[PDB]
Parts: C-alpha cells; sequence; structure tokens
C-alpha cells in the first residue's frame, strides 16, 4: 500500500521517515498498478540487502583466509578475492549462477509460493516469501530459510522487529559492500579506508579471460 | 526513329485492339450517341469506382477536362520547343536560364 | 490440456507455450485434430528417443551382438566406434530394411487404430496386431508393441494414467539426453557436465552417407 | 474520412490526410486503398528481409538452381538487384506464376470481395499455418495489426531508401550503400 | 497575464519592465511560453553537454565514423572547434532528425498550442518510462516552475559560454578559452 511505507520508515528511523525524493514509488513501471510497484521495490530492496550482507561477510571472510578442502588455496591466494572469483573455473561459476537462478525460479513460481501460504509479491504477498522445499520428487532435508530450524513460533512483533532490523542492516551492508568494491576498483575512493587494494577487473563482469564459452565473451573495448 | 519499328507496330496494334473493342459498333457521329445513356467520354473505365461517390463527380470531371486541355497545350509546346532547339525539354530550359 | 500439464508438472508449468501451437489449426482440420496430432507426436518422439537413448548407451559402452550379420561382408557388429558412425557403417541394405520395417510398423499403427487420434482417439495408443486376415502369415505375430505376452493387462486404470504421465516425462528427459549426446558428439564445448565423447561424424540428421 | 485503423501514437489519434486522397471517391475505393497499402506493406517487409539476406549475410540455399544452365546459388553472389536478373529464365516465370495463382485465388475464393462489404486482407490458408495468431485476445490482435501497419510503412520507406542510395548521389545521408540498378530488369 | 513562472525573486509578480505584454493576446502569450520552454530545454541540454565535454567527462568510447578516421578524442575539449570537427554527414543527420521530430511535434499534438492546448508540452519525445505519469497536480506545477527556473538559468549560462568564447575575459569566472 501507499501508506504502509511511511509508517515502516518511521518504525525503522523515527527522525527521517518517508525520505523518498525519487518519485518512483507511484510509477507503475510495468503497467501493473501502484501496489505491485511497491511490492516490487520492497522485494528488490530486501533481495539486494540479503545478497549484499552475504557478499560483505564473504569478502571479510575470504579477504584474509580460506577453507582447505581440495586445492582451494591457489584460487584464494591470487590478488583480491574478486580476482579469485574471476579466476575460478567456468563450470564452477556456471553452476553457481544456475543454482541461484533455480532458486529464483522457485521463488517466483506461483504454485510453489502458494503452497507456503501467500502469493506473489506483486499480487499482495509479502515481498520476500521464499517458500518451503516441499514439492519435488526425492526428499530434500535442508531448506534455505530455517535449514536446521534456529527459529520457532516467535511473536509477530518479533518478526516485524527482525524484518525492520534486516531492512536497515541490509541497507548499511549494501553501502559497505559498495564502498569496498569501489575501494578495490578505484584507490582513494572511500577516504576512510586505505588498506584494501588490488584490481578486480570489471567487478560487474562474471565471465572474463578464463571462461571461453560459445562466443560473446568479448571483454575487449570495455568501459570504466 | 531510333527505336525498332516493331515496337511501334505492336503499340499501335494494341491501341487499335483496345479502341476497336471499347466501342464495338459505336464509331461515327450518327451511331455512337444513339443510346440516350452514353454520356460523352464514359467508356466504362472506372475500376476503382471513384464515380460511385456523386459529390466529387463534378469536381473530378472538371479536373479531368482542365488537365486534359492543359496537357494538350503543354505537349504542343514541348514538341515545338524540341523542334526549335533540337534538344530535350529540360536541357533547353537549362540553356534558357544559363547565365547571360 | 491444462490437466495433463498440471498432472505432469505443477511448478515450472501451468501451461507454458511460448509458441501457441496448441489451439492452432494444422491443415484446416480443427482444434481437436491439432491437439490429438500434437499429443501423438510428443508421445511418439518420447518413445523413439527413449529406445534410442538405451541403444546409444548400449552401443557406446561397447555391448555389441554376436553372430556374423552380413556374413560375406564385414560391415557388422564390430565396424564402428561412435554409434552415429556405427549406423553409417551399414552399407546399403540394413538401413533400407529397417526403414521398411518401421514403415510397416507405423502404417499398421495408423491403420489398425479403431478411431484416429486426430478424430477422437487416444494418442500414443498402438493398435493390436490383427488375426489371420493379413497376407501369408498364419498366426498373430506375438510381437505387437504394447503388452506382447499379456503381462501389462493386469495394471489398473489409475496405474495406466500414472504410467502414461511417467512415459511422457521420461520421454522429454530422453529427448533432451539424446540431443545433448549428439551436441557433445558434434560440437565440443556444447553440453558440459556430461560424459566426454569424441568429435566425429557429419550431418547425423542425414541417413545415407 | 477513413477513421478505421492505422492512426498510431505518431500523428496522434487522428487520420493522416494532408491531400485527403479520400472523400474524392466511394466507400469501396477506401477498402481498395487499404488492400493496396497492406499488400505493399507485406511486400516491402519481405523485400527488406530479402535485401538483408542478399546484400551482406548471403545465407544461400544449399545446392544448384538451374541444373541446365549450371546456375548455382553461390553464383548469385553480387548485388542486391542484379542477382534478380540471373535466376535462369523459366525460374522467374515459375515464381510469377505462383504469385499470380495466389492473388487470383485471393480475389476469387474469398467469398465477400473487399470492394463489396468485406475486409481488405484475408486468408484461404497461406497466412498462419502454425497458428501463431492463436487464442490471443482481440485487443492483442488489434495491437498486432497496428504493429503490422507501422512496420510495413517503415519497410516501404526502407526499400525506397535502399533502392535510391547509390543512384541519387547522397540522398540518404549515411555512408554505406550498395550499387545496382534502381528498378529490376523488367520482370522476366 | 497570470500563467506560470511567477514566484519568489520577483515578489510574486510578473517580471516585465519594457512593455512586451498588453500587446500580446492569448495566442501570443502561448507562443511566448512555448518559445521560452523550447529555449529552456535546448539551453539545459547545451550547458549539460558543454560542462561535461569541456571540464572533465570520460567522453563517448568508440570511433565516430570509422571510414573517415575522425575519433572521439580528436574532436577536442572546445566546442566550436569540436562542432566543426563533427563530419558534415553527422551534422546533416542531427539536423534532419531534429527537423523530423519538430514537424511531428507541430502536426501531432491534437490541439496546437496557439489553437488551444498547453504551450511547451509535446506528448512525443517526453517521458517514455512514466516518471511523471501520476504525480499529483500540485507537485507537477512545482516541477514545471523548477523547469522554468533551471531553464532561465541555463539560457543565461549558454550565452555566458558563447560570450566568453567570442569575447575574451567576459564572464570573469569563466576562463579565456
Ligand atoms: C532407435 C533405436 C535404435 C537404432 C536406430 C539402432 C541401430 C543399430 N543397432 Mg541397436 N539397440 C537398440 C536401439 C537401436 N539400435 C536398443 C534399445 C538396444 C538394446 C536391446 C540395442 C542393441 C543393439 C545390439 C546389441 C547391437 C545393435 C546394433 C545396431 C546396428 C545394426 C544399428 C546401428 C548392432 C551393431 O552393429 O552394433 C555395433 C549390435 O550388435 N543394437
Ligand atoms: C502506396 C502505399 C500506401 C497506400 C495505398 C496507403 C493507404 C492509406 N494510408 Mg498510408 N502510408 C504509407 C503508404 C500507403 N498508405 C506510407 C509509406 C506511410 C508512412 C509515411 C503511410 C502513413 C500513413 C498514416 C500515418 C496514415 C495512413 C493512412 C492511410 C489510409 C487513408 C489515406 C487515404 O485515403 O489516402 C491514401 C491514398 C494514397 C496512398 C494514394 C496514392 C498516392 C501516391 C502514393 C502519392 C505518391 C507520394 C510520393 C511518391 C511518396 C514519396 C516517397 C515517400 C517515401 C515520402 C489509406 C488506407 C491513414 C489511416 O490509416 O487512416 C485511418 C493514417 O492515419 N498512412
Ligand atoms: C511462394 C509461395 C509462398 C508464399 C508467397 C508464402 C507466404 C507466406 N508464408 Mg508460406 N509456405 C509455402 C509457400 C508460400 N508461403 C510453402 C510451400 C510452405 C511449406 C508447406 C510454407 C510454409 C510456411 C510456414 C510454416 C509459415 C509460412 C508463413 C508465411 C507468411 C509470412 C512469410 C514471411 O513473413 O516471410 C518473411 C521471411 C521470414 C519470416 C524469414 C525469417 C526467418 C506468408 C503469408 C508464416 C506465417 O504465416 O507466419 C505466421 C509461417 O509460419 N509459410
Ligand atoms: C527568449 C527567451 C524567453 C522568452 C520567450 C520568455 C518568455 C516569457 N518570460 Mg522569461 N526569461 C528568460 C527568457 C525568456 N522568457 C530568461 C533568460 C530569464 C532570466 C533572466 C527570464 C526571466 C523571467 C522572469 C523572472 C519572468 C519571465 C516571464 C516571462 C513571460 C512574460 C514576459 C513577456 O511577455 O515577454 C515574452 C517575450 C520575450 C521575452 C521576447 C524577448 C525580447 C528580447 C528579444 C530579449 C532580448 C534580451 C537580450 C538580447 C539578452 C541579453 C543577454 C542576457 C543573458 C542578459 C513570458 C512567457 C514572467 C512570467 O512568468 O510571467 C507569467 C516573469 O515573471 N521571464
Ligand atoms: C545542445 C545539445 C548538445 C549538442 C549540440 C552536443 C554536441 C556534441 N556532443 Mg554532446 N552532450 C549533451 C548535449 C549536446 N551535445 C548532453 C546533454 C550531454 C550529457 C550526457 C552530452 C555529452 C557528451 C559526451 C560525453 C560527448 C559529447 C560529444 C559531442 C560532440 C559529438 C557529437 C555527439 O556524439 O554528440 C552526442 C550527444 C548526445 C548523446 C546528447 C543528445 C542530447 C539529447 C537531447 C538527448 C537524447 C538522448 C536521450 C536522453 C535518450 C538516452 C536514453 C538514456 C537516458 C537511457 C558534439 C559537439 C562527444 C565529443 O567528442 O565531444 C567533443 C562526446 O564524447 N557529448
Ligand atoms: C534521417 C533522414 C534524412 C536526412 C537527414 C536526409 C537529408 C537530406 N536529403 Mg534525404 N531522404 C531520406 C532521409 C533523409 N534525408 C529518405 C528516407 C528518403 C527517401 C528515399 C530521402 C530522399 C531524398 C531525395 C530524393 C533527395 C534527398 C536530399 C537530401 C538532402 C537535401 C534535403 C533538403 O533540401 O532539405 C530539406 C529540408 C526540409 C524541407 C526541412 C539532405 C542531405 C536531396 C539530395 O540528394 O541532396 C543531396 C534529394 O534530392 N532526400
Ligand atoms: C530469533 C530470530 O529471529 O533469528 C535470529 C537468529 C539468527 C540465526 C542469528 C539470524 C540470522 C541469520 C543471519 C546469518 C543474519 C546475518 C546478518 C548479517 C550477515 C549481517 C551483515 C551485515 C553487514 C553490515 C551491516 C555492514 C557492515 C559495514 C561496515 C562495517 C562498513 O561498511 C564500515 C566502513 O564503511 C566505513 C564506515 C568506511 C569505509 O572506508 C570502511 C568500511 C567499508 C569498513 C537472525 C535471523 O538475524 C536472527
Ligand atoms: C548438462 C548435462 O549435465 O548433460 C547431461 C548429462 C546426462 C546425464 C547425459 C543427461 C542425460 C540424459 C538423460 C536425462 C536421459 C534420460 C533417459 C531416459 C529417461 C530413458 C528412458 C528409458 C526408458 C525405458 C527404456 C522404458 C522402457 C519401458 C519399460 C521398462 C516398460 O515396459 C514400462 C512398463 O510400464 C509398462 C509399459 C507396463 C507396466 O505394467 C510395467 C512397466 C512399468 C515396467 C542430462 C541430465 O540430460 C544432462
Ligand atoms: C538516414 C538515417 O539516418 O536513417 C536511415 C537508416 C536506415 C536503416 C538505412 C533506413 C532504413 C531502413 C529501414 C528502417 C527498414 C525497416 C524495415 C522493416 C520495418 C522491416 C520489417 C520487417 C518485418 C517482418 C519481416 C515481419 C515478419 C513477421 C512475421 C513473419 C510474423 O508472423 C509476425 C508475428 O507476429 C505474428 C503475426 C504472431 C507472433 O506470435 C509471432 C510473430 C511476432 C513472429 C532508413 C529508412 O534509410 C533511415
Ligand atoms: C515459386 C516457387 C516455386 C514452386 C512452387 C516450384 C514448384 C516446382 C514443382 C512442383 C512441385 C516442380 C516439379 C518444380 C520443378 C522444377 N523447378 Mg520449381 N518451383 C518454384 C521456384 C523455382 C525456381 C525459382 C526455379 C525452379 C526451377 C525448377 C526446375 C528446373 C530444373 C531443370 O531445369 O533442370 C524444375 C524441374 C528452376 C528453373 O526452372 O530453371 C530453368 C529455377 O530456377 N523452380 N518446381
Ligand atoms: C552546447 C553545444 C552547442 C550548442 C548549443 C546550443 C543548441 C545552444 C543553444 C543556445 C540557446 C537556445 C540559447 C538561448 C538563449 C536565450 C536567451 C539568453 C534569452 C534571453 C532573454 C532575456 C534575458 C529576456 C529578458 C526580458 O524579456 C524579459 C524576460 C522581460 C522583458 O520585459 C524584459 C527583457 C527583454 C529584458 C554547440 C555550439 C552546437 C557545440 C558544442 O560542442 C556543444
Amino acid at each position: 500500500a501507499m501508506s504502509a511505507l511511511p509508517e515502516l520508515s518511521k518504525k525503522l528511523n523515527p527522525v527521517l521517515g518517508y525520505w523518498d525524493p525519487l518519485n518512483l514509488a507511484e510509477l507503475n513501471f510495468w503497467g501493473a498498478g501502484d501496489d505491485a510497484t511497491v511490492g516490487f521495490l520492497r522485494h528488490a530492496e530486501i533481495k539486494h540487502g540479503r545478497v549484499a550482507m552475504a557478499a560483505f561477510v564473504g569478502y571479510c571472510v575470504q579477504s584474509n583466509v580460506h577453507f582447505p578442502w581440495a586445492p582451494f588455496n591457489s584460487i584464494p591466494t591470487n590478488i583480491a578475492p574478486a580476482e579469485q572469483w574471476a579466476q575460478l573455473p567456468e563450470a564452477a561459476k556456471w553452476q553457481i549462477i544456475l543454482f541461484v537462478g533455480f532458486l529464483e525460479v522457485y521463488s517466483e513460481h506461483s504454485f510453489i509460493l502458494e503452497k507456503y501460504g501467500q502469493k506473489h509479491y506483486m499480487k499482495g504477498g509479502k515481498p520476500g516469501f521464499f517458500p518451503d522445499f516441499d514439492t519435488m520428487v526425492h526428499p530434500v532435508p535442508l531448506n534455505l530459510w530455517d535449514p536446521l530450524k534456529a527459529y520457532k513460533g516467535a511473536s509477530a512483533e518479533r518478526k516485524a522487529d527482525g524484518l525492520l532490523k534486516e531492512v536497515n542492516n541490509g541497507r548499511l551492508a549494501m553501502i559497505g559492500i559498495m564502498g569496498f568494491c569501489a575501494e578495490a576498483r578505484v584507490p582513494g575512493a572511500v577516504p576512510a579506508l586505505s588498506n584494501i587494494a588490488h584490481y578486480a577487473g570489471d567487478p560487474m563482469a562474471p565471465f572474463a579471460a578464463n571462461f571461453h564459452l560459445p562466443g560473446f565473451a568479448s571483454x575487449x573495448x570495455x568501459x570504466x | 526513329s531510333s527505336t525498332p519499328p516493331e515496337a511501334l507496330a505492336q503499340i499501335v496494334l494494341v491501341l487499335s485492339i483496345i479502341e476497336f473493342n471499347s466501342n464495338k459498333d459505336k464509331w461515327t457521329m450518327d451511331t455512337m450517341f444513339t443510346d440516350p445513356a452514353r454520356e460523352p467520354g464514359n467508356l466504362g473505365f472506372d475500376p476503382l469506382k471513384f464515380g460511385e461517390n456523386k459529390e466529387t463527380r463534378e469536381r473530378l470531371a472538371m479536373a479531368e477536362l482542365k488537365n486534359g486541355r492543359l496537357a494538350m497545350i503543354a505537349f504542343s509546346g514541348m514538341i515545338h520547343q524540341t523542334f526549335v532547339t533540337g534538344k530535350p525539354l529540360f536541357a533547353s530550359l537549362n540553356d534558357i536560364f544559363s547565365s547571360p | 490440456s491444462k490437466e495433463e500439464l498440471a498432472t505432469a508438472l505443477n511448478p515450472v508449468v501451468g501451461y507454458f507455450d511460448p509458441l501457441g501451437l496448441a489451439t492452432a489449426d494444422f491443415w484446416s482440420q480443427g482444434n481437436e485434430a491439432t491437439w490429438g496430432w500434437l499429443r501423438h507426436a510428443e508421445i511418439k518422439h518420447g518413445r523413439v528417443a527413449m529406445f534410442a537413448f538405451v541403444g546409444y548407451i548400449a552401443q557406446y559402452n561397447g555391448l555389441h551382438f554376436g553372430f556374423p550379420l552380413s556374413l560375406p561382408e564385414s560391415p557388422s557388429y564390430a565396424a564402428g566406434l561412435t554409434p552415429p558412425e556405427q549406423w553409417d557403417a551399414l552399407p546399403l541394405l540394413a538401413k533400407a530394411q529397417i526403414f521398411t520395417f518401421i514403415g510397416f510398423l507405423e502404417f499398421w499403427s495408423e491403420l489398425g487404430m479403431e478411431t484416429h487420434y486426430m478424430k477422437g482417439g487416444r494418442p500414443g495408443d498402438y493398435p493390436d496386431f490383427p488375426k489371420a486376415g493379413v497376407i501369408p502369415v498364419t498366426p498373430v505375430k506375438v510381437f505387437n508393441l504394447y503388452d506382447p505376452f499379456g503381462f501389462a493387462g493386469k495394471r489398473s486404470e489409475e496405474q495406466k494414467a500414472k504410467g502414461l504421465l511417467a512415459e511422457i516425462n521420461n520421454g522429454r528427459a530422453a529427448m533432451i539426453g539424446i540431443m545433448a549426446f549428439l551436441a557433445e558428439q558434434k560440437i565440443p564445448g556444447s553440453v558440459p557436465w556430461g560424459p566426454h565423447l569424441k568429435p566425429y561424424a557429419g550431418e547425423v540428421m542425414a541417413p545415407f552417407m | 474520412v477513413s477513421d478505421m485503423e492505422g492512426t498510431g501514437p505518431e500523428t496522434g489519434g487522428k487520420v493522416f490526410d494532408p491531400m485527403g486522397l479520400s472523400k474524392i471517391a466511394s466507400a469501396e475505393t477506401l477498402a481498395w486503398y487499404r488492400a493496396a497499402e497492406l499488400k505493399h506493406s507485406r511486400v516491402a517487409m519481405a523485400a527488406v528481409t530479402g535485401w538483408a539476406w542478399v546484400s551482406s549475410g548471403g545465407p544461400l540455399f544449399p545446392g544448384y538452381l538451374s541444373v541446365e544452365q549450371g546456375v548455382t546459388f553461390e553464383s548469385l553472389g553480387r548485388d542486391g538487384y542484379a542477382a534478380w536478373a540471373a535466376v535462369p529464365e523459366a525460374g522467374k516465370f515459375q515464381i510469377l506464376g505462383v504469385i499470380g495463382i495466389l492473388e487470383i485465388l485471393s480475389e476469387s475464393a474469398v467469398k465477400p470481395h473487399y470492394m463489396a462489404g468485406g475486409t481488405p486482407g484475408k486468408v484461404p490458408l497461406l497466412w498462419d499455418p502454425l497458428g501463431f495468431t492463436a487464442k490471443l485476445s482481440p485487443e492483442t490482435l488489434a495491437r498486432k495489426r497496428l504493429a503490422e501497419l507501422k512496420n510495413g510503412r517503415l519497410a516501404m520507406i526502407g526499400v525506397m531508401s535502399l533502392v535510391s542510395a547509390h543512384f541519387i548521389p547522397n540522398s540518404v545521408p549515411l555512408l554505406p550503400g550498395s550499387v545496382x540498378x534502381x528498378x529490376x530488369x523488367x520482370x522476366x
């Protein structure tokens, strides 16, 4: 709804609620009405926040250490960890991207979302409603959210407080990972940090150099 | 005179066939307008059916008549200009508006 | 049409035609003939790919057959290595004979059916072989294609429907598998995450090379 | 006035009649105009596609073409429009015969003629064999018809540009272009 | 008359020292506002381009007519030496596209701005993405006022740049080249 955003923004920050000067929250930028727009923006923000909390934690984790399983040291000990990701195997990156995309398909599937107990986020459902893994053919034990429970029938107030904390913590994490990527790319960008270094190539470029693929991997004539 | 004469023979033959069949027995002055429904110039050639409007029929008839008279005068001028110049029309026109 | 798609697969398919080939016309025959033809073509393609995928793996692992087929020659079950080149190794007569056999099989498939699938029959329903009213053959030819020995007649109606849905889905899987195998065979780099094959053959969609 | 179809969001909800060219005629002449416009649109769409498939890419049909004169599809490997005057001599006639049969059947076997209360542009079967104009809503069909009209007008302007590009000096202010005869070599 | 544009910095009144109203009808006021808005938008584009090209800016990566050999960097960081560096084909194509767009603008707005309508508004070429599709009518008036103010500042800016190029040491903050 239009009026739920001011009250939630007051809840997460009482000093500056309903900050938005961008004039997009009214735009039906799919021609699907105001409510679908608000759901899409909320889902996109929450998704960006979660991906960036994971990215910031991964950067802080593998920026100094690694995990020895089988030859997982030659990749990690090569420049910054972004260059380590760029130097990873092509099948590895393809498997990662396709597994994430399969999770996207499971999230966006209306039948899978309806079994968990709500609808699509553009159709009145709560933006961010990754459904349970109960639908396939051969049993999968681990879910994505609550894989080993670590949660119970908590209060709805506790759920709302956790959602608000997740939203603003994800915003601060997106700022942090953007600053870290900018400092890795352009030295002297973030003036409060001068320790993270080394190039990332193009950080917004998964496939580079090592991955051959069927054409169209022309990194030549790139931009800045 | 430059083009083959068989081309002219076939063109004149096709025109002869067209106007022999367009009025099967309606040649001469005393036989053409015997029916009091043949208005002059109406050979029935209106495939697109412009003449079923009946509001622009008069303006189209006047446009055809005035354009025909203008084309008569124009073609006479073009022919005699080529006769007095020995050159085509627009080359002669460029030589009129040359410089001095 | 929605019921078969939903019972086959609910999450990634509600109806899922980016190309609107269902509810088309197909030779000005109607929607029902279109639907029956499309379903029969799907079932036939899935069955052919299922048999051919089993044949491809049983030829790639090295399992040939005994006895000297075409005994005067040696274009037999020791000739080729890749299964496309194995099928290309049949000189002239083996391919023509199996083509005539399949031609008869599909001719009777479309002949003996009591009601055609484009006219209101069940797609994928192979009709039974007839009595001794066809040519010089004395008995019923035992082979058929569905239930040669009366074993499959014990299944119930719900079991038959579940088997039909499993047949359709396994058909699609085998179709994808054979095209993946041939793409790996012809184009290296194409189809990663599969078994590694060698680059050979040319125009595998062309019989008489 | 026409007031039927083809006024998109470029002139804006209104008919484009500077000279008019309508209201000087009857109701059937407007339907003839629409039939001519749609045929021109489809022909120029196919002509743009053929010019693209001949001028640069050249994905020639595999095999020979004439069998008697030895004309090969690879031998037609120069010019957009001089390639037309190399397709044997009976090869042109067997294309013009197909086109003539299609149009005599389009004008005869369509029971209401378009100049008598019918619709300009219909189908015996040759349009949509695969059912690509299937169960889609009539608003979607109207949108696709408008897209066809605008794409065809753009295609007519496109073929008009690619014909008279290397023959009228600059004209089109672009740098590339192909050199051939403007019009084709008088049918057969 | 009343119109838009009037706000602060003038006391809420129409700024018009030397006549130039009371000889203008509704059509003339409509033409005045349409010319003002077109000048404002052209001048905003002009300052945004001049500042980005001359000061800094990464410039467009590419070649700009591979056949002739002119490169994007070789136009320069001036404009009157870079507009002249643009080839005649590019000049012709720019002018023809703008002329086609404005003929469509004149013939496509269903009430013309001097025959009714709203001056300075063309449904063509404006917002394709719906950024101003359903703003409130009071917010749209404020943004129209902001467009007018930023536009007038932009026209002053463009003529400052042109005056500094033609007449050196005019516009004193702006350098001599
Ligand atoms: C020969 C092709 C052709 C034909 C038959 C039509 C026919 C029609 N158009 Mg149309 N159109 C065409 C080409 C054509 N168009 C092209 C190329 C464009 C893009 C510029 C348009 C853009 C267009 C718009 C935007 C609209 C129409 C509309 C109409 C309809 C009403 C107009 C009318 O009654 O007069 C049509 C009568 C004729 C065309 C007589 C022929 C006169 C000849 C062509 C003059 C020659 C001009 C000259 C050589 C062209 C120079 C080159 C050019 C590239 C500039 C009518 C069915 C209107 C409509 O649909 O109303 C509902 C409408 O709003 N057309
Ligand atoms: C040529 C561009 C142009 C045009 C057509 C308009 C038009 C208009 N302005 Mg406007 N304005 C402009 C530029 C322009 N403005 C600029 C650049 C500024 C910033 C200084 C302003 C600041 C301004 C204010 C503060 C107000 C207006 C108002 C108005 C409206 C009524 C005034 C009137 O009748 O004069 C219209 C006719 C003309 C302007 C013709 C131009 C006359 C000569 C040719 C101008 C010569 C100037 C000179 C050469 C410039 C030298 C350089 C310069 C940078 C100093 C009208 C719609 C008033 C309004 O909104 O009323 C509702 C109002 O209060 N304008
Ligand atoms: C009055 C307008 C105007 C004019 C005449 C010019 C003229 C020129 N510019 Mg320029 N420019 C402009 C505005 C203008 N610019 C603006 C507003 C910007 C900011 C983005 C730039 C940024 C810019 C760069 C970065 C470069 C030029 C360059 C050039 C020169 C080469 C031609 C060229 O490629 O232009 C290209 C001009 C444009 C792309 C601006 C078009 C202005 C229209 C109104 C906008 C249309 C785009 C529209 C928003 C659609 C985009 C969608 C997008 C929002 C997703 C030429 C002297 C090049 C050069 O070598 O200069 C010496 C060069 O590298 N310009
Ligand atoms: C009971 C219940 O409900 O469940 C509980 C149980 C349980 C399992 C624990 C939960 C969980 C799951 C998890 C794993 C939640 C994880 C949350 C996670 C992982 C949150 C990361 C954030 C990263 C941030 C905020 C950014 C740091 C950013 C920083 C520090 C900066 O940018 C600072 C900096 O920029 C300056 C200022 C200047 C720059 O020059 C220098 C740098 C760049 C350094 C729940 C759901 O949470 C709660
Ligand atoms: C990208 C990448 O990773 O590359 C590749 C890797 C890899 C592994 C190569 C791939 C593959 C290949 C695939 C998926 C191949 C699939 C092949 C498939 C699915 C092949 C079906 C055979 C079925 C038969 C023979 C059934 C016979 C029929 C039988 C046994 C019956 O009579 C059925 C019966 O019902 C009756 C009629 C009556 C009942 O009363 C009794 C029973 C029930 C017995 C992938 C996954 O595609 C991707
Ligand atoms: C001077 C300057 O700067 O600019 C220059 C640049 C440049 C480029 C040189 C110029 C040019 C040439 C131009 C612009 C040429 C344009 C040509 C054009 C516009 C050509 C359309 C073809 C459409 C086809 C073939 C459609 C087939 C459509 C088919 C086969 C369908 O059945 C449609 C289908 O929908 C159904 C019915 C059902 C759907 O389920 C499926 C699909 C969607 C498939 C100009 C004019 O000179 C201007
Ligand atoms: C418009 C579409 C079209 C249709 C629907 C169509 C139908 C048939 C049918 C009916 C089923 C037959 C049986 C048939 C047969 C032949 N065609 Mg086709 N044909 C079409 C197009 C062309 C073109 C463009 C050419 C061509 C030719 C030949 C030759 C010449 C071989 C020879 O001379 O040895 C032979 C035998 C070439 C040609 O005649 O060159 C002198 C040539 O260039 N055809 N053609
Ligand atoms: C940027 C760029 C280029 C460009 C450009 C372009 C297109 C530039 C365009 C510039 C343009 C279009 C500039 C208009 C100015 C109009 C003004 C200032 C009007 C003032 C009018 C005024 C100040 C009127 C004031 C008053 O009337 C008021 C309001 C009331 C009256 O009672 C009293 C008076 C009369 C005093 C190049 C050169 C092509 C190449 C380069 O590379 C890139």
